[PDB]
């Protein structure tokens, strides 16, 4: 893991120069403070110790900043990441392309130490094929338009599918709405519909 | 210059030509399959029927668009057109 | 000026790393938005759409 | 850059150099430098009147990470400037 593992390694680094910080001079004659004091009078050694203050105060705010800034991303990475949440799995967010790669259908979150990950279900086609299409179907001079699918052929008869799935079935009335005369769309093609009323009225 | 200094320039690892390729390749994928391409493998499908898709998408049934395809089509080739000249106009 | 410069080193180191992360984190900005596929999708020769 | 060696030749890159060249230990076997592959070349036959319509799915998991917290650390000066000493 990648995310999680530098929010921590950085943070260590920062504790750790953070102590190495004391261990420095910052230019003056010793790093810890108690030296000077024992080898050299208080009255003396003031602009030393003033030069230590100096230094560690720099020390101090250069990671107080790093850690504001640390801490902004961190907020910003929380925020996203409750956005996910609520969207990916307290329902189906229809933002394609957010809750992973696919159709999402729901998310499962998983608890992790400082962070949180998202079970995501996807959907994506494997096997597809190809086929001829038209946008409408020339029955008696009015053209025909599918409703919530596409009109497919085989190479002798045509279907309508749906989007994302292969569900041929027969051209019929209750699936198609007619619109307008048959010379408006420039490509187009002849064909029949079933009309699953006449043979009943019989 | 502003590396005599050295504060020198780290050069990207990406050039700006194949940003132009990936911008590329992502228009071929837009207008050639939609939006399988972004969500699984590439599904070949005409324009207009990604057309009447996106008109779907809003609310609008599909049966407009093939009635008035021309002006649409004209209408889009106007707005390309005008996005290059205000563009060529910072 | 070096002499000097290690009773500062672990600054410099934290100024160092700081670049570091910045330049790697504009280096992987472009390939969060440009490399959303995998494929490279060439445009067809037919230009009737 | 010294020590690998150029082939014109271009696959996937993992350890990314600048200026669009990458390095990689690939075949006995050596560390050689390639420009990196964008991805698979491949061209999607369009037509006017060809559709493909999907006949069966599977089912993918994705994983994704994201961090929400780190460690609370609390520091003072008092007993980090100074140590045991009132001046
Ligand atoms: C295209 O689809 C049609 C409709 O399903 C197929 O025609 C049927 O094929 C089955 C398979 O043997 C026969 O049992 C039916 O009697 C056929 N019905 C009609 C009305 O012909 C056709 O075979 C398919 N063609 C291809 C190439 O797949
Ligand atoms: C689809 O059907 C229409 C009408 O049924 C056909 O249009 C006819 O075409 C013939 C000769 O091509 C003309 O003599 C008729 O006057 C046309 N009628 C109308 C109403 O336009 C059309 O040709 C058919 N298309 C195909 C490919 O068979
Ligand atoms: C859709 O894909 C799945 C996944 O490969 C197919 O399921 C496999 O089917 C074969 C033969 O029927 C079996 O030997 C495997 O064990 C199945 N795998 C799993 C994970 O169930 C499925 O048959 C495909 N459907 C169609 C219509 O092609
Ligand atoms: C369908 O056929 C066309 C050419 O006839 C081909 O380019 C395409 O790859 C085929 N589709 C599939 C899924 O095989
Ligand atoms: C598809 O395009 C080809 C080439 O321009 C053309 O010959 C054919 O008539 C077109 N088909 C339709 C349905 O527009
Ligand atoms: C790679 O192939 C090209 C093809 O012409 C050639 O010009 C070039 O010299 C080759 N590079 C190497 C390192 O062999």
């Amino acid at each position: 893991l990648g995310k999680l593992q530098d929010v921590v390694n950085q943070n260590a680094q920062a504790l750790n120069t953070l102590v190495k910080q004391l261990s420095s001079n910052f230019g003056a004659i010793s790093s810890v403070l108690n030296d000077i004091l024992s080898r050299l009078d208080p009255p003396e050694a003031e602009v030393q110790i003033d030069r230590l203050i100096t230094g560690r105060l720099q020390s101090l705010q250069t990671y107080v900043t790093q850690q504001l800034i640390r801490a902004a991303e961190i907020r910003a990475s929380a925020n996203l990441a409750a956005t996910k949440m609520s969207e990916c799995v307290l329902g189906q967010s229809k933002r394609v392309d957010f809750c992973g790669k696919g159709y999402h259908l729901m998310s499962f979150p998983q608890s992790a130490p400082h962070g949180v990950v998202f079970l995501h279900v996807t959907y994506v086609p494997a096997q597809e094929k190809n086929f001829t299409t038209a946008p409408a179907i020339c029955h008696d001079g009015k053209a025909h338009f599918p409703r919530e699918g596409v009109f497919v052929s085989n190479g002798t008869h045509w279907f309508v599918t749906q989007r994302n799935f292969y569900e041929p079935q027969i051209i019929t009335t209750d699936n198609t709405f007619v619109s307008g005369n048959c010379d408006v769309v420039i490509g187009i093609v002849n064909n029949t519909v079933y009309d699953p009323l006449q043979p009943e009225l019989d | 210059a502003q590396k005599f200094n050295g504060l020198t320039v780290l050069p990207p690892l990406l050039t700006d030509e194949m940003i132009a390729q990936y911008t590329s390749a992502l228009l071929a994928g837009t207008i050639t399959s939609g939006w399988t391409f972004g969500a699984g493998p590439a599904l070949q499908i005409p324009f207009p029927m990604q057309m009447a898709y996106r008109f779907n998408g809003i609310g609008v049934t599909q049966n407009v668009l093939y009635e008035n395809q021309k002006l649409i089509a004209n209408q889009f080739n106007s707005a390309i057109g005008k996005i290059q000249d205000s563009l060529s106009s910072a | 000026c070096s002499n000097l410069l290690l009773q500062y080193g672990s600054f410099c180191t934290q100024l160092n790393r700081a670049l570091t992360g910045i330049a790697v984190e504009q280096d992987k900005n472009t390939q969060e938005v440009f490399a959303q596929v995998k494929q490279i999708y060439k445009t067809p020769p037919i230009k009737d759409f | 850059l010294i020590g690998a060696e150029h082939v014109n030749n271009s696959y996937e890159c993992d350890i990314p150099i600048g200026a669009g060249i990458c390095a990689s230990y690939q075949t006995s076997q050596s560390i050689i430098a390639y420009t990196m592959s964008l991805g698979a070349e491949n061209s999607v036959a369009y037509s006017n009147n060809s559709i493909a319509i999907p006949t069966n799915f599977t089912i993918s998991v994705t994983t994704e990470i994201l961090p929400v917290s780190m460690t609370k650390t609390s520091v003072d000066c008092t007993m980090y400037i100074c140590g045991d000493s009132t001046e």
